[PDB]
């Protein structure tokens, strides 16, 4: 019967679609590894997808996935156990070393570009026309950690130009240098900006930006990662 | 085994209960206290389904159905065979879902991300609890709840619906469907858009977010943006399930008639209600 | 408490983006509209510009003629009475021809001919718009994923209004133009066909509709949870994996044993949603033409 043929045919199609979808979702992270870094014997029942290639805009080269995969950075961690399935403990300061919830990825040390090739993220002071249009303006307000002490004052907002949104708060410390705090890790209030993640003394630990009018994808990961890592690692204060 | 980038994230910490006792993985799966709790509740609920199946005299998953107690039991416990197995399986289901959620929270803490996912999964849980717990309690009996079987639960939806005429007329059911339909529409569009920028026309460089914005501006005169759309998808899906729960918690508790009667608050209103013409006059 | 990134704390307005030129003909691009502070709390504030080419205006004009045809018939059912119009707005219905007329365009205006005229305008309006989702993408150098997923919706629509009624031999099998009437048609359709719950394609369509709400709740939550590492910027994560992508995947790998990638999840998304209308179209198309009674058919096969 024709409905029987339709339904049975669809289940064949759906198993084929799932298979394709799961291999499409193996273009990063695979092949799986043992805990010592070497390739694992068991890789699951779905095969590695055969490579594809994205041509990146603005002369940025090309990404091939899947392909040669490394962390290309030191991982300060040590095995907790002989067998598999156990945690790996930080050998050092996990916040400054970039592990666990303080982790970052070795992304390209260049800034994200919009469609006309200019920097995507710029401080509002170097962004002709940009102003706070609604809600509380945080510029000039004290920045307060979770030990309730003042780490500094907000001196600017770094905006995603194409999307028109506030991404970071540039904060001046005791010593006069500045750091970027992601906007989704702050609570702007009528008389201060509160950062639950970090205590005041730990803001200097936030990695710094090389150039003062641009931020690279590598620096953003280092920054974002370090701040969110504070939720675990600064917590005992 | 591990993903190539996973090792650096497999640190101790994040647990709410048990300290470091259950702080480990089985293969890919994180365990935690709530992983052993999930397993205990899921193990026990599955064993009780299989017991219900030996009692029903079938192994066919198409036919296995665990019915809740008859209405005459009210909110009392019932003997295993006559609704007691449903009651225990429901308790086990509830403890598994809540434990799964709390386990997601532990996983969130270890990875230092927001708690948006378990907060969201909680709406599904509340919808389940509406059909299985809240509505039955307000209505006076566990028997008003749905039976656990692949086809028998559909018949429950049919019988419950047709108790109130066409259930389409439930105004909160209309809002929920609107949110469901709009959700799938939105998911299709977002999935397409990202894919259309990442996988552009042959002989073209990968597109930027500006292209995504420009496409939705050209087509519709408005782009909600990358943050906005993921906000929107979350809002739509959650709203759909919230108005699902709402439309059921009011059915048979503060509303008892055919749902089509609701709409007379508009038709039979005194001033235009008499006027000759139209459909209802 | 902890900031959730559902609504923005501080909005920021700047020079409006006029957008990417690429191969777009700027002659058909309108001026920039104003900013909405209300929309800005949730998404972008900028309104417009919009593109309105030869195909977009055809679509707008046919879509309006559809609305003005349904509307002129609703007024006539009301006896030209504005009070009666508002009261019974949801109860008015432009019904198709009765079965006696079969697939003929020869029905008088007042008994289904106006339905055929409405259907013509809606047919031109949808297909004009579909060509438009295609052309907008082409001009920007993008993939045609939006057009191909849109065909899935058009397919369900085409079956309800056109392909099913034609194989059934009468326009009377099509869906009437009314708020409440289209719901009643939906209920009769299931009753007539021996309970649509037992149509396996209806049950698939449900699995995908429910599954679309599941998947968007998952992905929306996921991205908001990693927006603190710039996770909403999905294209740069595809080109250059960031810790946002990595944490997202590990959240799910640890939770359910397997995960997606930043690109890959959007493939899960487009298929989950597309399979709603794809399966649904098939299931409706098979009702009446091949299977009279789904419950009965189910108990044998
Ligand atoms: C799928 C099976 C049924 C059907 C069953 C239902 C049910 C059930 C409901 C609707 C509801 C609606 N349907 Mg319907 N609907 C059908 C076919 C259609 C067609 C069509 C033939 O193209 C159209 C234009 C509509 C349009 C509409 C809306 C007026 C309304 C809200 C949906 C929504 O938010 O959409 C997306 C919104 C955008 C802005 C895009 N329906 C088919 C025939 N429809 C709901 C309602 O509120 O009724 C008044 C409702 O509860
Ligand atoms: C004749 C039947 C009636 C009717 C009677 C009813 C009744 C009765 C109900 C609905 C409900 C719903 N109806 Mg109706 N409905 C009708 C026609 C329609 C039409 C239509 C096209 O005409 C539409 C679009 C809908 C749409 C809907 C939805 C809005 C809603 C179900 C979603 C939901 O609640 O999710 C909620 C999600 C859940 C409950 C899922 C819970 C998930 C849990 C937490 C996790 C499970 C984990 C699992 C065990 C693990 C598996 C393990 C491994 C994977 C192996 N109905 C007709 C008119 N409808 C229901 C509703 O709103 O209920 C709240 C409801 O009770
Ligand atoms: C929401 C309103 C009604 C309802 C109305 C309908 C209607 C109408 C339909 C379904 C259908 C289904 N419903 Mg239901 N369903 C309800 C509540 C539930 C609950 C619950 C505990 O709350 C569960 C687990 C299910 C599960 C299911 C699936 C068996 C089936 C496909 C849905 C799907 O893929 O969703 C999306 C989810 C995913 C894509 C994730 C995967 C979920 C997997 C596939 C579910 C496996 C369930 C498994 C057999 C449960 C046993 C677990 C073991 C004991 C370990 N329903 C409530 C009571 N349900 C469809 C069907 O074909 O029924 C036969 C269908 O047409
Ligand atoms: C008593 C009634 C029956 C029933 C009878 C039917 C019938 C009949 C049908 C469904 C259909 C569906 N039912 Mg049902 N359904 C019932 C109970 C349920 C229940 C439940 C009890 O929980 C659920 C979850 C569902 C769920 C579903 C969906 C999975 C499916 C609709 C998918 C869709 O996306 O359509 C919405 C999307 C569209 C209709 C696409 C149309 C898009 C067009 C092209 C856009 C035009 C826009 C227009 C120009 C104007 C607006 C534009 C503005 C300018 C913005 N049904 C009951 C049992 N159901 C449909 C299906 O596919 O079934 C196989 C269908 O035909
Ligand atoms: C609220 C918006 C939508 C939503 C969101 C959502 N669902 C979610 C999540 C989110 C955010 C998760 O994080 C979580 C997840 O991990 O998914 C991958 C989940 C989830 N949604 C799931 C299912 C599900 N969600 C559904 C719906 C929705 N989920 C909503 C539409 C539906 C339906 C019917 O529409 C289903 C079937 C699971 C895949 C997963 C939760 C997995 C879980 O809880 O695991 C622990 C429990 C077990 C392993 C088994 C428990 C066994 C029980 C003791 C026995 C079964 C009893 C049951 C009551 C009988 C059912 C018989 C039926 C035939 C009626
Ligand atoms: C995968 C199936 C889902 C889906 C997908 C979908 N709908 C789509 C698209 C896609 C991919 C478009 O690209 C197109 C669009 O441009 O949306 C903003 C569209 C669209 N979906 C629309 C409506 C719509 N889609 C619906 C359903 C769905 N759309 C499904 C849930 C529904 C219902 C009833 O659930 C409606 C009412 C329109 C907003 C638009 C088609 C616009 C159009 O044809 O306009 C002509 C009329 C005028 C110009 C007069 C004014
Ligand atoms: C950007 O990020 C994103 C990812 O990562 C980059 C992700 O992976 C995910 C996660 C989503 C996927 C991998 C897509 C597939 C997901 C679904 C279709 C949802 C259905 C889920 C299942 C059927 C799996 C159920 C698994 C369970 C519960 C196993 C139970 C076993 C025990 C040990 C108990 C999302 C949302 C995402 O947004
Ligand atoms: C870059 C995000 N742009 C965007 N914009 C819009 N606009 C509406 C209002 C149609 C949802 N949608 C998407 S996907 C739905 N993405
Ligand atoms: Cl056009
Ligand atoms: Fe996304």
């Amino acid at each position: 019967d024709l409905a029987s043929l339709a339904i049975y045919s669809f289940w064949i199609f759906l198993a084929g679609l799932i298979y394709y979808l799961q291999t499409e979702n193996m273009r990063e992270g695979y092949p799986l590894e043992n805990e010592d870094g070497t390739p694992a014997a068991n890789q699951g029942p779905f095969p590695l997808p055969k490579p594809k290639t994205f041509i990146l805009p603005h002369g940025r080269g090309t990404l091939t996935v899947p392909g040669p995969e490394s962390e290309d950075r030191p991982i300060a961690l040590a095995r907790t156990a002989v067998s598999e399935g156990f945690p790996h403990a930080p050998t050092g300061d996990p916040m400054k070393d970039g592990v666990g919830p303080a982790s970052w990825v070795a992304r390209r040390d260049l800034p994200e570009l919009d469609g006309h090739g200019h920097n995507k993220i710029k401080p509002m002071k170097a962004a002709a026309g940009f102003h706070v249009s609604a809600g509380k303006n945080p510029i000039g307000l004290p920045v307060r950690g979770c030990d309730l002490e003042i780490a500094g004052k907000v001196v600017d907002i770094w905006v995603d130009i194409p999307e028109q949104m506030a991404r970071f708060l540039e904060v001046e410390l005791k010593d006069g240098s500045t750091r970027l705090l992601p906007m989704q890790m702050v609570k702007v209030q009528s008389n201060r900006v509160h950062v639950n993640a970090l205590s005041s003394d730990l803001f200097a630990g936030i990695p710094t930006i090389k150039s003062p009018t641009e931020v690279t994808l590598l620096e953003e990961d280092k920054i974002c990662g370090y701040v969110a890592g504070g939720l675990m690692y600064a917590a005992p204060k | 085994a591990l993903l190539s980038f996973e090792r650096k994230y497999r640190v101790p910490g994040g647990t709410l209960v048990g300290g470091n006792l259950f702080d480990f993985w089985v293969g890919p799966f994180y365990v935690g206290f709530f992983g052993v709790a999930t397993f205990f509740f899921a193990a026990l609920g599955i064993i009780l389904i299989a017991w219900s199946a030996v009692l029903q005299g079938t192994w066919n998953p198409q036919l296995i159905s665990v019915y809740p107690p008859a209405l005459e039991y009210g909110l009392g416990g019932a003997p295993l065979a006559k609704g007691g197995l449903w009651q225990i399986i429901t308790i086990c289901a509830t403890g598994a879902f809540v434990s799964w959620a709390l386990r997601e929270v532990e996983i969130c803490r270890k990875l230092g991300i927001g708690y948006h996912i378990p907060f969201a999964f909680a709406f599904a849980i509340l919808a389940y609890l509406t059909l299985v717990l809240f509505r039955p309690v307000m209505m006076g009996a566990w028997g008003y709840a749905f039976p656990y079987g692949i086809w028998t639960h559909l018949d429950w939806v049919s019988n419950t619906g047709y108790t109130y005429g066409n259930f389409h007329y439930n105004p909160a059911h209309m809002i929920a469907i609107s949110f469901f339909f709009t959700n799938a529409l939105a998911l299709a569009l977002h999935g397409a858009l990202v894919l259309s920028a990442a996988n552009p026309e042959k002989g073209k460089e990968m597109r930027t977010p500006d292209h995504e914005d420009t496409f939705f501006r050209d087509l519709v005169g408005y782009s909600i943006g990358t943050l906005g759309i993921h906000r929107l998808g979350l809002l739509l899906s959650l709203s759909a399930v919230f108005f699902s729960a709402l439309c059921m918690i009011i059915t048979g508790t503060i509303w008892f008639d055919q749902w089509v009667d609701w709409w007379q608050w508009w038709v039979k209103l005194p001033w235009w209600a008499n006027i000759p013409g139209g459909i209802n006059g | 408490a902890e900031y959730q990134n559902i609504f923005s704390q501080v909005q920021v307005r700047g020079p409006a983006d006029l957008g990417m030129t690429e191969d777009v003909n700027l002659a058909n691009r309108s001026g920039v509209g104003p900013f909405s502070t209300l929309l800005g709390w949730f998404g972008n504030a900028q309104l417009g510009p919009i593109y309105l080419g030869s195909l977009g205006v055809l679509s707008l004009f046919s879509g309006l003629m559809w609305f003005f045809t349904i509307g002129i018939w609703f007024w006539y059912q009301a006896g030209w009475n504005p009070a009666v119009f508002l009261r019974d707005l949801f109860f008015f219905s432009l019904e198709p021809p009765a079965p006696e007329y079969g697939l003929s365009f020869a029905a008088p205006l007042k008994e289904g001919g106006l339905w055929l005229i409405a259907s013509f305008f809606m047919f031109v309006a949808v297909w004009s718009w579909w060509g438009r989702t295609y052309l907008r993408a082409q001009a920007l150098g993008m993939g045609k994923h939006t057009a191909w997923a849109f065909l899935s919706a058009i397919w369900l629509w085409m079956v309800l209004g056109f392909i099913r009624p034609i194989l059934m031999g009468s326009w009377s099998e099509a869906v009437p133009y009314g708020i409440f009437s289209h719901l009643d048609w939906t209920n009769n359709f299931s009753l007539v066909h021996g309970n649509l719950f037992y149509n396996p394609f209806h049950g698939l369509s449900i699995a995908f509709l429910y599954g679309s709400a599941l998947l968007f709740a998952m992905h929306g939550a996921t991205i908001l949870a990693v927006s603190r590492f710039g996770g909403e910027r999905e294209l740069e994560q595809i080109a250059d994996r960031g810790t946002a992508a990595e944490r997202a995947a590990l959240f799910w790998r640890w939770t359910m044993g397997f995960n997606a990638t930043m690109e890959g999840i959007h493939r899960w998304a487009i298929w989950m949603a597309v399979l709603v209308t794809l399966t649904g179209g098939i299931g409706i198309l098979l009702s009446g033409t091949v299977v009279d009674n789904w419950y009965v058919w189910g108990q044998n096969h």
